[PDB]
């Protein structure tokens, strides 16, 4: 048992048509202070998978290394490591949940929320939830912390079922999901203006950009607001 | 939970409500309060369900691998105290049991062991245990006698349980009744507390206060 | 730990350990069991070999396991405390978890287990001793006794001897005693057993031990005088 | 301090028929007052015409089901491919629950599937293994809601013949699967109503001889 | 591997003894003689020390008489180092048994706790056993003055005269010949070293090559002394009994 | 609750001219109920004399494991232990059980048998030695103690006058104290005798 | 000297190989099945007249539906029934079920290469374990302490075995009856036994679904072997 | 000779006696066939009876739904060994939802096996296994030796007389490896190979023991009427 | 459980221990012997926290008659109390203490007197003329003290001892269901069966 000393914050995700889409802000907070300003979340795994991590800033750089040693791990006596005998997906997510399930069975657990993005070998859309508690989930949307309570209402609209999916263009998804991390700036006390964001297409690979930052704010309605209730000037 | 057990000239009366509570939600009206350890020995299930099924399923085990290694039925004495030594290695750790350990055999005859989570082993005549304990005691305590008859003593349980479950809140469902020779246990039936409570207070004229 | 193995197979399929254990127990001073009707007596040998002897405080060749069951032997003398010694904590164990006595076959399995598991663990060598072990199940008057040995295999007897000169003792048992009758009372019993150990003994003084066991725990040692009458009239009957 | 143990909702429910047994369970997963997924099955297909649910904290659930599947995976090596029949599953359940009772699966299981004589069987399991065949259990969140109405319209309770007023009782026919179905659906649309963990879908899987169907229904998604 | 080396300590030979054992006991027969005689009013030990020095410090010397409690003493036969251990261990269990029953330690309990341990060494562990033989004198409560022995097999014996060490067979015969039951303390005191006089190999008897003790109720009432004789008192009894 | 109060009963000890004095009441009780008048609190090994006040159990546990210590010494040794050493020997002992120790007060007091020199000590439930020169104290009536003995006490008293000292100093303590009393016993202690006096006290 | 676990240059273990060799001292044992149950008979041999022979116990019971027949140095057997009887109520425990004959022979087996420098040695007797289940009816298996078991539909173990087996062979068809195997254990434990078959110094046991494991009073086995002399003498 | 007492001794010339001993009981071992095309992968397994009256030992054992092996030499030793890959096959689908690379199963077989040379007090096992599986990366056939050497290979044949199959197979390479999906065809082949290593005996119904991965095929042993089809 | 009494006389001990077991709410048993015979000459009566009373209780039995039989002699009630002393100071430490106190009367055959020791659950030993654990002392004491003398015979100590027992069942708020009597004495153990 412990408390998280720096933390990151929501991590927020959802499928479309050719795969899958996943964005976290660069922000690792100490408390109320927003201490680190250079902190990537986003932490892709071969061409096929990208781990987004929030909460606790040491356990991910723990399981930071923890997928970098699997890499190499599965690159042992593999002459097939960079082909059909790759790391998948579904094979990264398994391993993570099985360990945060262990280190939660401990009393000891990894203080996190992850998101495993990525696009299997037959092309099919990855995408699944674990947590501290080794709770597992998957949804069309996926989002952690803050993200689960506003950033999913808004992908949800975009792919409210497994049938919209099919339907939805990369440019449609990504749309929205820089939109949430503008709702997320304006409206999470724990969250940066800058952040990164990553597309795992079954077509054109993994996709991924850093030092992306909300734009296009709603301030200047502001400059009219006056008082709490009776003031004039 | 109403359970209860006493010896007598014709063996022994097993009677058990059938009623799991958790909080006010009634989770189960058909739960089974006698365990079968084996076809001569019988246990009652009171505090923790899951203690009681384990342990006694469990028993019926070591008595099975006593009789194999020493070609004798295990005596009740010896069947009783396998348990009670099993919890009282727990003790502490929070198991809850309350259970009436029943047989008959040639050296003992129809004999009762009254064990506890706490390492409690006793021997007895009567014992009762659960939240409609009391109710069931003052049944028995003003009817039984030594001499009575398989009949009558498989009546004065069932009666005992029926009092229970009808003042004990977390009592009810139905009754089962045992009666264990030295031959083996006897079932003598599930018995639905709604249907013997009319039933018992129409023959016997008890329950004057309730209206039927 | 010293994990070697002591006891193991030969070509020919024996184990010389367990067997060599038997040629001490051949070396050892002989012991009879003979059980009658209500009694069983387990008749001993001292040899006369050691005299200076305190007889008061030695050791004495047939010990009580519980206050309804004996064991005697035939072989290593400091093998056999150690058997005893467990033996005695199991009775006590029986008795704490069980409500209830040991039987005779009960324990005399569990002796035989110990010497059994001494021939097949790592890095100790068996038992040079064989038991005769004899007495009354709880609540019962039928006589018990039982022979173990290094081995670990163990048996009911109606008569048994183990030790030096086992071979001629055992040869006078087996045409003297009759299992259609068996000896009716303690004194044909202890008599018999006596007369068993003079084909043997050389001196019917101090180098007859007897102790007669009855059941509902009723066990007693024999004094000199008291076996020496049996001593005087069996050769009395013999001069004829 | 650190809760290893969290509430995912989630209701299900197992009705043991003549020869079939269905067991159901709504798709909807939460936590507090948000939800985590619309569809995530709970109920699943064990082999051996074995089908398994363990509700309540999901982590424990999907660890207690794989251990199941891992134990019916593993009777098959030990024993020659022996079919594994459901009072022996059942049986096996108790010892993996049992085997955690100081650090219990926060889990309220059912089981369903057919007994040896072909007959329709459920068991129910608390957290810890106290475990017993039933006709009739829904487990969850909605449990209270679901069971009083089970009580009334499987098994006839409170229910008697009219003209007769309470002195013959209504005759326990057998229910047909297709009747069964119905009365699995208005339960879970009921109590898609009046509780907010329950909704979004609901997926039955229906146990017969021939084997495991799998059917799948809307719920109300607020 | 190092099963190769491995002498196998406990094993028994084709006629049934024990090699180690048997070794250890023709290594104790070149040890100093080492006597007990039980008296009615009393116990006796003497015992010689092994082809001495006349630089040998003897009044700080101890290498046969050793004291395990006030009520129990033991003479040695053997390895003095083996001994040392083993003496160390009957004085904890002598310890052990006063601390729990608040009661003086009866001299068999613990001759045979000594004895057992000696046997372990023979059955298990691998092993070479303790090449030593010891000699108890020691009185309780309940059968009053005894006198034990134990050798590397575990195996011990009660006796009223007993030998250890170097040329037992001619000891043993001589106690044999002059022992008697009413015989007092005095009296084995004189035949001890009677015994030892016509038994030892050096040319002569004399208080510099002995240890000498008692154990006496010829303490102030009822109780018992141990006296553990110096080098003066020593040559005192040996002028006494006539030997120098 | 308070392990070192619950039995009750104190110990004191002074040294005089050539000459030591230990004292103790018989108290052994629970809590408010006397259950013993006969529960002695001083012991010696040879000459060396150990008082332990405290809980009554580690009392009596402590006695026979420094009855214990001193036997294989002194087999060992081949001579008596002597005050100064025992002294440690009890220092160690307690501190080997620091995170669990007896709850006691001992007080060691005798005189070397070399050096002739009256020798005192006291120490902590811990082991933390108290080498006093005029006097130590032990128990539940401790204070009280402290305050007779700082002003009752003079140097170099001769035996006899050590003995009123030290009485006085106890009893005086005593009836100041509820769990302490119930009869009182003196050791005076001279190199080689040593005189023991039942002293009569009220018994409430 | 060598080691426990050694290998022999032809390829098998010396300590395996030398076990054997102590199970054929041992005395008869023999096994048939049938589909009207499986029948398991002994040479007791007593040593002298003077042992009781009743408590000669070389048949034994692990559970109601499995019996177990023993050759060799029997002392070394009694593990391995606590094993099996160990094994057989477990499965019960955790499954709520009978265990497989197979099953609860392959749990004995696995001890029996537990040997090196675990036991110090292999056992030194061979089991012939009998017994019913649902799946594969009546079943009759042997095993050995090389960790090896076969499933026979007759066997015999001991120092009367390859005279026994060769006698099994011609005997031995697929349409026998339970009575007709008990007769013909008899018929060949007298042909090997050195002393004169009775009673008291040879014993039989079946195992039949419907009333399990059974040891045979020797007043219905004397009646058995009455029926034997009776039909060789008929021819 | 002076360097064949245990596994730990060289011999002067660098040979370890007792591996080559443990080698040796596979020969005395029952014949058994391995062999896959591209599709699938076929086991054929000469089962050895002890008598008349006895049953044919079993020889060929599954690990996992797509993989399995046959056995020739101790099987006991086999039980182990498999049990160990059960295991490991189990532990990558549950931690990693991942089935187990039939390459990645001989190179645990190898260095399991691989301990038992190098210390003192075991013993090599004495069992050889023909290892197929169908994973990622379509079918596969492996030889395990207890020496610790794993082989990747087409076709090969273990145990007495093995010498006969494995010649068969390696004239019949450019026939049997183009055998895709067509079972029947490529267990006709494995058929007809392990019958070069019969002698005086025939493939009868409880003789013969057959088992096949592949493609749309879960590892399925075949034993009594269901190899009659290919007798 | 509640009350157990003893008392040493000229000749014997007596022990008085109640007959009541109390689970919670219902008196489950009214006929409870709380004691062993751990020698033929030596009885523990005993009070305590349930199931550890009996367990305590039997273990000391089976060492005592253990060491009975290796001897082939019986300790006496000093060496006894010791012993049983001993591993209650050594349960007090333990990671679950056995709850238990003891009064062990015994007669020393050698000594030719009867012993009564009172020992609590962390190892106190005191012998005693009279003793008790729990309140039984709070109301008994102050009669004991007036009434004892060490030269009563058997029956003047029963005597007192009702009055005991009288006291308790006047001022006691708990119902003890009576108490069973016990005699220790040279000729051994028996039960006073109406009391
Ligand atoms: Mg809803
Ligand atoms: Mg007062």
């Amino acid at each position: 048992t412990q408390q998280p000393i720096v933390t990151g914050t929501s991590v927020i995700s959802m499928k479309y048509d050719n795969g899958v889409i996943i964005a976290a802000d660069n922000l690792g907070s100490y408390g109320s202070l927003l201490r680190f300003n250079g902190v990537e979340r986003l932490i892709p795994v071969g061409d096929n998978t990208v781990v987004g991590i929030s909460g606790d800033i040491s356990d991910m750089q723990h399981i930071e290394r923890l997928l970098k040693d699997l890499v190499t791990e599965n690159a042992y006596d593999n002459p097939l490591a960079d082909a059909e005998e790759a790391l998948e997906p579904s094979y990264i997510f398994e391993y993570l949940a099985t360990v945060m399930y262990q280190r939660r069975s401990k009393m000891n657990p990894l203080w996190n929320a992850i998101i495993v993005a990525g696009v299997q070998s037959n092309g099919d859309q990855f995408l699944r939830y674990v947590n501290l508690l080794g709770v597992t989930y998957s949804s069309p949307t996926l989002a952690t912390g803050f993200g689960a309570h506003m950033a999913n209402p808004l992908l949800r609209k975009v792919v409210d079922r497994e049938s919209d999916i099919p339907k939805t263009t990369v440019q449609v998804a990504e749309e929205a999901i820089v939109n949430a991390m503008r709702v997320l700036y304006y409206r999470d006390a724990r969250s940066s203006r800058n952040f990164s964001l990553a597309i795992i297409d079954k077509n054109t690979g993994l996709t991924f950009k850093k030092n992306l930052q909300v734009e296009n704010m709603k301030w200047d309605f502001a400059k009219d607001i006056k008082g709490y209730g009776t003031q004039k000037i | 939970t109403t359970t209860l057990a006493f010896r007598f000239q014709g063996g022994i009366i097993v009677a058990v409500d059938s009623r799991a509570t958790a909080g006010n939600w009634v989770a189960s009206q058909t739960v089974k309060k006698v365990i079968e350890i084996n076809p001569f020995l019988l246990g009652t299930m009171a505090g923790g369900a899951a203690d009681c099924q384990f342990w006694e399923t469990w028993l019926g085990s070591q008595f099975r691998l006593h009789e194999l290694r020493e070609k004798e039925r295990i005596s009740v004495a010896a069947a009783s105290k396998i348990l009670s030594n099993l919890v009282y290695q727990y003790k502490g750790a929070g198991l809850s049991m309350g259970t009436m350990i029943c047989g008959y055999t040639r050296k003992e005859g129809p004999t009762i062991y009254y064990v506890d989570s706490d390492g409690t082993r006793l021997k007895g005549d009567i014992f009762c245990v659960g939240s409609g304990q009391t109710f069931a005691y003052g049944v028995l305590d003003s009817n039984y006698k030594w001499d009575l008859s398989v009949e009558d003593a498989l009546y004065l349980g069932k009666r005992s349980i029926l009092a229970a479950a009808h003042r004990d809140a977390y009592s009810g469902g139905s009754v089962n009744l045992y009666h264990v020779t030295e031959d083996g246990w006897i079932y003598h039936g599930n018995h639905d507390v709604g249907e013997l409570f009319w039933k018992v207070k129409e023959e016997e004229g008890s329950f004057n206060n309730v209206i039927g | 730990g010293y994990d070697r193995a002591l006891s193991i197979f030969s070509p020919d399929g024996h184990i010389f350990q367990v067997e060599y254990a038997l040629e001490a127990v051949k070396r050892g001073t002989c012991a009879v069991g003979v059980k009658g009707k209500n009694c069983v007596v387990l008749g001993c040998e001292r040899r006369s070999t050691l005299k200076l002897q305190d007889t008061r405080i030695t050791p004495s060749k047939v010990s009580k396991i519980d206050s309804h069951v004996v064991l005697s032997f035939s072989g290593l003398n400091a093998d056999s405390r150690i058997l005893i010694e467990k033996a005695r904590v199991e009775a006590q164990s029986h008795r704490l978890t069980l409500e209830d006595p040991v039987t005779v076959e009960y324990l005399t399995r569990y002796v035989a287990g110990v010497q059994q598991r001494y021939t097949q663990s790592g890095g100790v060598r068996p038992f040079g001793v064989s038991t005769l072990i004899a007495g009354f199940d709880p609540r019962d008057d039928e006589p018990k006794l039982y022979q173990t040995e290094p081995s670990g295999i163990y048996s009911s007897w109606s008569a048994q001897t183990i030790g030096r000169n086992s071979k001629t003792v055992r040869e006078f048992l087996e045409k003297n005693y009759d299992r259609k009758e068996p000896p009716a009372t303690v004194e044909e019993c202890v008599k018999l057993t006596v007369r068993s150990l003079l084909e043997v003994v050389q001196t019917g003084a101090k180098n007859i031990e007897i102790t007669v066991v009855k059941p509902d725990s009723d066990i007693v040692a024999l004094s000199s005088e008291e076996i020496n009458q049996y001593v005087t009239q069996i050769e009395q009957e013999k001069q004829e | 301090q650190f809760n290893p143990y969290g509430d995912n909702g989630g209701t299900i429910l197992g009705i043991a028929g003549e020869d079939f047994a269905v067991l159901a369970g709504d798709t909807r997963n939460i936590t507090d007052y948000s939800i985590n997924s619309r569809y995530e099955p709970k109920v699943f297909d064990c082999g051996d015409n074995i089908v398994m649910s363990a509700n309540g904290f999901a982590a424990d659930g999907d660890a207690l089901v794989k251990r199941f599947k891992n134990s019916v995976k593993w009777y098959h090596f030990d024993h020659n491919d022996k079919k594994l029949s459901i009072n022996s599953a059942a049986r096996n359940i108790q010892h993996l629950l049992y085997g955690k009772r100081f650090f219990p699966y926060y889990v309220h299981t059912i089981i369903a599937g057919l007994d040896e004589d072909g007959k329709g069987a459920v068991y129910s399991f608390d957290p810890v293994g106290s475990y017993e065949r039933e006709q009739c259990r829904a487990g969850g969140a909605a449990a209270s809601l679901i069971m009083p109405f089970l009580d009334n319209q499987v098994n006839f309770k409170n229910q008697y013949e009219p003209g007769t007023n309470g002195k013959v009782k209504k005759p326990l026919k057998y229910l047909s699967v297709e009747e069964v179905i119905k009365l699995v659906r208005d339960s879970f649309t009921s109590a898609t109503e009046r509780h907010i963990q329950v909704g979004d879908g609901l997926e039955i899987l229906i146990v017969t001889k021939d084997g495991v169907r799998k059917e799948f229904y809307e719920l109300k998604r607020d | 591997g190092s099963r190769r080396y491995d002498s196998r300590t406990t094993i028994f030979s084709p006629e049934g003894r024990l090699y180690q054992v048997e070794y250890a006991l023709e290594s104790i027969s070149h040890a100093g003689t080492a006597i007990g005689i039980m008296a009615s009013d009393g116990i006796v030990l003497a015992a010689e020390r092994k082809v001495t020095s006349t630089l040998l410090e003897q009044d700080t010397s101890t290498e046969k008489l050793y004291k395990l409690n006030d009520k129990i003493a033991v003479a040695v036969a053997g390895l003095t180092a083996d001994a040392e251990i083993l003496i160390n261990t009957a004085r904890i269990h002598a310890q052990n048994y006063l601390k729990t029953y608040n009661e003086d330690i009866p001299v068999e309990i613990l001759v045979r706790r000594l004895s057992d341990i000696k046997q372990g060494y023979t059955q298990h562990g691998g092993l070479r056993p303790f090449g030593v033989s010891f000699i108890y004198a020691g009185y309780d409560d309940r059968y009053g003055y005894q006198l034990y022995t134990s050798n590397p097999s575990g195996n011990y014996t009660g006796w009223k005269a007993i030998s250890v060490g170097a040329n037992t067979s001619a000891a043993q015969t001589l106690l044999q010949m002059d022992y008697k039951d009413d015989m007092k303390v005095d009296d084995a005191i004189e035949l001890a070293l009677k015994t030892l006089s016509k038994t030892t190999d050096s040319s002569a008897l004399t208080y510099d090559r002995l240890e000498f003790a008692t154990i006496r109720k010829g303490a102030n009432d009822g109780e018992v002394y141990q006296k553990i004789f110096k080098p003066q008192e020593i040559k005192d009894i040996l002028v006494k009994t006539g030997i120098t | 609750s308070d392990p070192s109060s619950i039995n009750g009963g104190i110990v004191v000890a002074m040294t005089g001219k050539d000459c030591v004095a230990i004292a103790c009441d018989l108290r052994l009780g629970s809590q408010s109920l006397g259950v013993s008048n006969k529960f002695e609190k001083i012991f010696h090994y040879g000459h060396v004399f150990l008082g332990i006040t405290g809980l009554a159990t580690d009392v009596t546990t402590l006695n026979e494991m420094f009855r214990y210590k001193t036997n294989l010494y002194k087999l060992k040794e081949e001579r008596a232990i002597e005050p100064e050493t025992f002294t440690q020997l009890v220092s160690s002992s307690l501190y080997e059980r620091r995170f669990g120790p007896y709850f006691v007060g001992p007080v060691v007091a005798g005189i070397n048998s070399k050096s002739g020199k009256p020798f005192i000590a006291g120490f902590d439930l811990i082991g933390c030695i108290d080498e006093a020169k005029d006097f130590i104290v032990s128990g539940t009536a401790s204070d009280q103690l402290f305050g007779m003995c700082e002003s009752l006490y003079e140097p170099n008293l001769e035996p006899e006058d050590l003995f009123e000292t030290i009485s006085q100093a106890l009893l005086n303590a005593a009836d100041r104290d509820a769990l302490s009393g119930w009869g009182a016993v003196v050791y005076i202690i001279k190199k080689d005798e040593v005189v023991k006096r039942y002293l009569k006290m009220r018994q409430d | 000297d060598r080691g426990v676990s050694t290998f022999s240059p032809e390829g098998r273990l010396f300590q395996v190989e030398y076990s054997l060799e102590a199970i054929k001292l041992g005395s008869t044992a023999i096994g048939i099945a049938t589909k009207e149950g499986v029948v398991l008979g002994v040479e007791k041999r007593a040593t002298s007249p003077l042992l009781e022979s009743d408590s000669i116990e070389k048949i034994v019971e692990i559970d109601r539906h499995i019996g177990c027949a023993m050759s060799g140095l029997t002392a070394d057997a009694r593990s391995m029934i606590e094993h099996a009887r160990t094994a057989a109520v477990t499965h019960n425990l955790y499954y709520d079920e009978d265990i497989n004959v197979e099953s609860l022979t392959q749990s004995v087996c696995d001890l029996a290469l537990r040997f090196g420098e675990l036991m110090s040695r292999p056992f030194g007797v061979a089991l012939l374990i009998a017994g019913h289940d649902a799946d594969d009816g009546y079943q009759l298996f042997h095993a050995e302490p090389s960790g090896t078991f076969y499933r026979y539909n007759a066997k015999a173990i001991g120092s009367g075995s390859e005279g026994a087996q060769a006698e099994l062979l011609n005997e031995w068809h697929s349409s026998l009856t339970l009575k007709e195997a008990e007769l013909l254990v008899l018929k060949i434990l007298k042909q090997v036994m050195e002393e004169k078959l009775d009673e008291n110094n040879a014993q039989l046991s079946c195992i039949t679904k419907q009333d399990g494991f059974k040891i045979y009073d020797n007043e219905k086995t004397a009646e058995l072997i009455k029926e034997l002399k009776e039909k060789e003498a008929a021819e | 000779n002076n360097y064949d007492g245990d596994t730990v001794t060289f011999s002067p010339t660098g040979r370890l006696f007792q591996v080559e001993y443990a080698l040796e009981a596979i020969k005395q071992g029952s014949v058994t066939v391995g062999l896959r095309s591209n599709t699938h992968a076929v086991l054929v397994a000469l089962k050895r009876n002890a008598d008349e009256l006895s049953s044919y030992q079993k020889k060929i054992i599954k690990c996992d739904e797509h993989m399995g092996l046959s056995l020739a030499g101790l099987a006991p030793d086999a039980r182990v060994l498999s049990n160990y890959l059960r295991q490991q096959c189990n532990y990558s689908s549950l931690v990693f939802n991942r089935k187990l690379a039939v390459e990645r199963a001989g190179h645990l077989l190898c260095d399991k096996a691989q301990k038992n040379t190098q210390s003192y007090g075991g013993r090599p096992y004495g069992v050889g296994l023909l290892i197929i599986g169908y994973d990622k990366s379509g079918a596969h056939l492996l030889e395990f030796q207890p020496s610790g050497n794993v082989t990747e290979l087409y076709g090969t044949a273990i145990g007495a007389r093995s010498q006969g199959a494995k010649t068969y197979l390696e004239r019949t390479l450019d026939t049997f490896i183009k055998i895709d999906g067509n079972p029947d065809e490529l267990i006709k082949a494995g058929v007809e190979a392990i019958s070069q290593s019969l002698r005086d005996e025939s493939l009868t119904v409880d003789n013969l023991s057959i088992a096949i991965v592949g493609k749309d095929t879960p590892f399925t042993i075949y034993d009594g009427e269901a190899v009659a089809k290919y007798i | 459980m509640d009350i157990i009494l003893g008392i040493r006389v000229q000749d014997s001990v007596i022990l008085a221990s109640s007959k009541a077991v109390t689970r919670g709410i219902s008196v489950l048993k009214d006929s409870d012997d709380k004691t062993r015979q751990l020698s033929p000459h030596t009885l523990m009566s005993f009070a305590g926290e349930a199931g550890d009373t009996v367990q305590f209780a039997e273990y000391i039995q089976a060492n005592i008659q253990l060491y009975s039989i290796r001897e082939d002699y019986e300790l006496s009630p000093q060496a006894v109390s010791s012993f049983v002393r001993q591993e209650l100071a050594k349960s007090i430490r333990s990671r679950r203490p056995y709850q238990v106190n003891v009064l062990i009367g015994g007669y020393d055959k050698k000594k030719n007197k009867p012993e009564l020791y009172q020992i609590d659950y962390l190892g106190t030993k005191v012998e005693l003329p009279y003793g008790a654990h729990g309140y039984s002392g709070f109301y008994t004491f102050s009669l004991l003290d007036h009434h004892y003398r060490p030269d009563m015979t058997t029956e003047e100590g029963l005597d007192l001892l009702k009055l005991c027992v009288q006291e308790l069942e006047k001022r006691m708020p708990m119902d003890f269901k009576g108490v069973i009597v016990k005699i220790v004495d040279k000729d051994g153990i028996r039960q006073v069966d109406d009391f």
